[PDB]
RNA sequence: UUUUGUAUAAUGGGUCAGCGACUUAUAUUCUGUAGCAAGGUUAACCGAAUAGGGGAGCCGAAGGGAAACCGAGUCUUAACU
RNA sequence: GUUUAUUAAAAACACAGCACUGUGCAAACACGAAAGUGGACGUAUACGGUGUGACGCCUGCCCGGUGCCGGGAGGUUAAU
RNA sequence: UGAACUCGCUGUGAAGAUGCAGUGUACCCGCGGCAAGACGGAAAGACCCCGUGAACCUUUACUAUAGCUUGACACUGAACA
RNA sequence: CUUUAAUGUUUGAUGUUCUAACGUUGACCCGUAAUCCGGGUUGCGGACAGUGUCUGGUGGGUAGUUUGACUGGGGCGGUCUCCUCCUAAAGAGUAACGGAGGAGCACGAAGGUUGGCUAAUCCUGGUCGGACAUCAGGAGGUUAGUGCAAUGGCAUAAGCCAGCUUGACUGCGAGCGUGACGGCGCGAGCAGGUGCGAAAGCAGGUCAUAGUGAUCCGGUGGUUCUGAAUGGAAGGGCCAUC
């Protein structure tokens, strides 16, 4: 049977030009009234995959 | 934490709005800092607000 | 009643002496100032020094008090 | 909705281009259903494109070449 | 064999003969090799049939953005030295 | 008298007696998806459950808590 | 029952040596006895701990449920106050 | 409208009577040499009881599961995140159920800017007043102070006072430090629009280091971005926030 992509990872993670992956930083959800103005801003625009976290995101999702 | 979270609602036609922490018993006044507003683009006063 | 403790900090000094720097690089992490900006440093609101332009960084002595600089000459 | 490349723009049929027949040259899919030219290079044979987007390299390259634009 | 460490008084075996443990299917990634090359390849099925048909489809040459949409640019922003 | 067949036969279990409580008989209760059986071809001097355990002298105080029984002003409270 | 051409002592040693070091003693091989040793044999410790193991039992642990009980609707109607 | 009273209407709780549903493990007859069962006749109950669906309560009667780790065996006790110093061996880092302490905040000002000022502790004099209040002079030179424990800093003051204010602002941010990562910290400079100052300039919270909680699931506001025939909406997405 063909693998089965882990759905959880295929909303959080998309295939770049150089076969990377963009995600969202995980610090702008709630409780944003503590933390600084910089720091939102900051964490706002996407973030590429680190390296070494790249091997697990690749094997959770192989198809894209 | 028993200074509590407001939202400061600026007067302008714009939702856009700040948060901010107050007391309410020492200061049980109302707000109205002037502060900049993106979606104008001005300076304008914003009203404490739940 | 003991065994509490706090994660460190990594203080101390980035950048030594005769040290080629580029423009907004670290040159110093402390609490206080234990040395203070000179020429082309910055002090920060957490009283880090930075380099506001490129060259070697550079510690001397002035004031009253033999108090300890940071410079950076662009050369 | 898919992007057509300007080096296959030409192999259509003969130098006419238009949303019907694609799905028989089979480059875009039978279940496309919108459709936008690019800008791929290596384009000489004037062509016309009816119904399609062709933003701004395509269009200058057909323009140069002999084509046309209509919607 | 297991351990920092065993002649160990730690574990296992009385001996011989026979049997006894990294496999298979289907997907995906990388390496080697072969074919073709901005093209590459067919699946089911048809077939006096490992041939030949069949190009539905899949992968690739274009990406950016949540998306509309834009396009060798794109997003961010009122706008970017 | 009974019991751990196969390391414990006892102070354990049972016991006659005593008390509490349920049950008006299509009884309570138990086995059954149900029918139907047992209780009983009995029906309160009977039957079930629970505790105590011949007999003699007795069995004191407490109803807050947890149960059980009875009451009902007010509050709260599902489906609809 | 790994194989043995299977001594004592002191020391060393995975820390209690027939097997190592040093030293002492001892012709080869049976039989009848004793049971100190071979951490002797039998039983993958019941003790203790571990496993995000299991099983039974308990309750004012959690979530459920048989049963019991309340009401609404249905089977379920007709006349009076 | 406040305040009343006939007839008709929707009716519902409550009570009484009746029987034709239903009950009968009452009697008699028949099928039938039958304590079952069915039918008939009659009596007694009777719209109750009982059963189904829905629903509240009760429910170890029964069932499925849970009941942490560290640990100088385990249990008991204590600890679990964050901040200061020491241990830590003059970069950074560095363990112990090692030795000492704190934090889960506060502040529209205690923030910004401008202007000004400079303590502790002692000596001499002086109504109450005395060791210790306030006043004048001197010594002293940070032994003070710094919203909060500790360390480091701070006279250009980061300490104290006053005026005017909201830069505790929005979009970015070269380049660095720091971690396995998530992440966290520093930041000149650019654009827009502000405050203070004559001006150069300063201001993207607080002398710095604790004052904090990922994701999911949801709530509130804005934005035609999307909206499964189309036009809308619902629901998602994005931004702000709980």
């Amino acid at each position: 049977p063909k693998i089965k992509t882990v759905r959880g990872a295929a909303k959080r993670f998309k295939k770049t030009g150089k076969g990377g992956f963009k995600h969202k930083h995980a610090n702008l959800r709630h409780i944003l009234t503590k933390k600084a103005t910089k720091r939102k801003r900051h964490l706002r625009p996407k973030a590429m995959v680190s390296k070494g976290d790249l091997g697990l995101v690749i094997a959770c999702l192989p198809y894209a | 934490g028993i200074r509590e979270k407001i939202k400061l609602v600026s007067s302008a036609g714009t939702g856009h709005f700040y948060t901010t922490t107050k007391n309410k018993r020492t200061k049980p006044e109302k707000l109205e800092l002037k502060k900049f507003d993106p979606v104008v683009r001005q300076h304008v006063i914003y009203k404490e607000a739940k | 009643r003991n065994g509490r403790d706090s994660e460190a900090k990594r203080l101390g000094v980035k950048r030594f002496g005769g040290e080629s720097v580029l423009a907004g690089s670290i040159i110093v992490r402390q609490r206080g100032t234990k040395f203070h900006a000179g020429a082309n440093v910055g002090c920060g609101r957490d009283h880090t020094l930075f380099a506001k332009a490129d060259g070697k960084v550079k510690f001397e002595v002035k004031g009253p008090k033999n108090r300890k600089f940071i410079s950076i000459e662009a050369e | 909705t898919a992007e057509i490349r300007l080096s296959d723009l030409a192999k259509v049929e003969g130098g006419v281009v238009d949303l019907n027949t694609l799905k028989a040259a089979n480059i875009i899919g039978i279940q496309i259903e919108f459709a936008k030219v690019i800008l791929a290079g290596e384009v000489t044979t004037p062509v016309t494109v009816r119904g399609l987007r062709v933003t701004k390299g395509a269009r200058a390259a057909i323009e140069a070449a002999g084509g046309k634009i209509e919607e």
